[PDB]
This record gives C-alpha cells, sequence and structure tokens, in this order.
C-alpha cells in the first residue's frame, strides 16, 4: 500500500460518528475529543458541511481546528456525523490516495 | 487482525425485523419477525440480551452482550460493516491503554 495517485476519483465516503452509544446509559453521549481527533484529524470531507452560520467545503483537509470546530457544533446539536475520505473507500488498487488518505501525519 | 472467532460470542440477528423474546423457563429464545421472515435465535438462558421486547434491530446488529464474530458480520451486512467493526474494536483496546494513533493506519 502505497500513496500512488493524486485522487482516485471516487465519491465514496465513510461518516465517523461524534456520538457514542452505551447501553444502560440511555441516549448518546459526545465521544471523547481525542477520539474523535483520531477520527477525523487531517482527513478530507467527502461532503459539504453547514454548521454554526460556517461551511466546511468538500475536499477541505480538516485541520484539528476544523476538528475543534466540527465539536462545537456537535454539542451544539447541528452536527452527528461528518462525511470523510478514508483508504476504505479508495478506489486506488494496490495502495490509496493523496485524498482518501489524509495529512501527512 | 486474524479476524477470529470469538469464545464468548454474540449472536446477531441476520434478517432486519421487530424483536420477540419468548421463554418458557429453561429455555429462552429471541425471534427477529418481519413480514417475509421469522427467525428463532434460542440462546442459553444465562447470556444477556441487548433488546427489549419490541425492539427494532437491522441485520448484523447484535442481539446478546459478547464479541462479534467478523465472519457472521460479513455475511450479515456486508464487508464495510465488517471493517468499521474491526477498526472500532483495535481502536477500542489502544485507547484503553492510553496510546493514541489515528484511525487511517
Ligand atoms: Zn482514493
Amino acid at each position: 500500500i502505497v500513496v500512488r495517485e493524486a485522487d482516485c476519483g471516487t465519491t465514496n465516503y465513510i461518516s465517523v460518528p461524534l456520538f457514542q452509544m452505551d447501553e444502560v446509559t440511555r441516549t448518546l453521549r459526545l465521544r471523547k475529543r481525542s477520539d474523535i481527533e483520531s477520527g477525523l484529524y487531517g482527513r478530507v470531507l467527502a461532503r459539504e458541511v453547514e454548521a454554526l452560520g460556517r461551511r466546511l467545503e468538500e475536499g477541505r483537509y480538516l485541520s484539528l481546528e476544523d476538528v475543534h470546530f466540527l465539536i462545537k457544533a456537535a454539542e451544539a446539536g447541528e452536527v452527528r456525523e461528518v462525511p470523510v475520505r478514508s483508504p476504505l473507500t479508495c478506489q486506488t488498487r494496490y495502495g490509496v490516495c493523496q485524498k482518501c488518505y489524509g495529512y501527512d501525519l | 487482525f486474524e479476524a477470529r472467532r470469538p469464545k464468548a460470542k454474540a449472536v446477531i440477528s441476520e434478517i432486519d425485523g421487530v424483536v420477540r423474546i419468548e421463554e418458557g423457563e429453561d429455555r429462552l429464545s429471541v425471534f427477529v419477525e418481519s413480514e417475509g421472515f421469522s427467525k428463532e435465535y434460542k440462546l442459553p438462558k444465562d447470556a444477556r440480551l441487548l433488546v427489549k421486547d419490541g425492539d427494532y434491530v437491522e441485520a448484523g446488529q447484535p442481539l446478546t452482550r459478547g464479541a462479534i464474530d467478523p465472519h457472521q458480520l460479513l455475511e450479515a451486512k456486508g464487508p464495510e460493516a465488517v471493517e468499521r467493526y474491526l477498526v472500532d474494536e483495535i481502536q477500542k483496546v489502544y485507547r484503553a491503554q492510553g496510546v493514541k494513533l489515528h484511525d487511517k493506519h
């Protein structure tokens, strides 16, 4: 698995949750702000996101600031999932592409 | 990572449907019933479950408490559901040990 392309030309994505569900624990609490970072830092949004009087364009590399902003919009009640380009949905054979993969951490 | 069958394994539903618990004592069964199927999951009475009488379970959702067989999840809900389950269950262990690595890897 090597980064072989700049873009594989896929519209697919994954939805990284921003909330957890525990049985016996009614309703869904926020995921730990670190776990969300591990699920969102550097990743590319696959669909545009609008929340808290602000818009995140599609194809934007999510900096940690954007992750903090997306967590604020979450606890405001405005976002519950984030569309993200991930290697699970990458169409690059024998590797990934530059956008399905995120930051060089 | 070896996709092995857990010992204390949860039972999952293979179909969408509503839950109907029927217990004449010494034996227990969970029925997932739909317009097209009525399937009975007879469970060891000691095993504890996750579904109320009348819940709506989707395919692949666990009925009991244990770990999910990734091959049973493969057949019931498809490959991308196995991918997300493995990542989350792997990332559980490293998070319980204070290790922070990104989900990409
Ligand atoms: Zn790709």
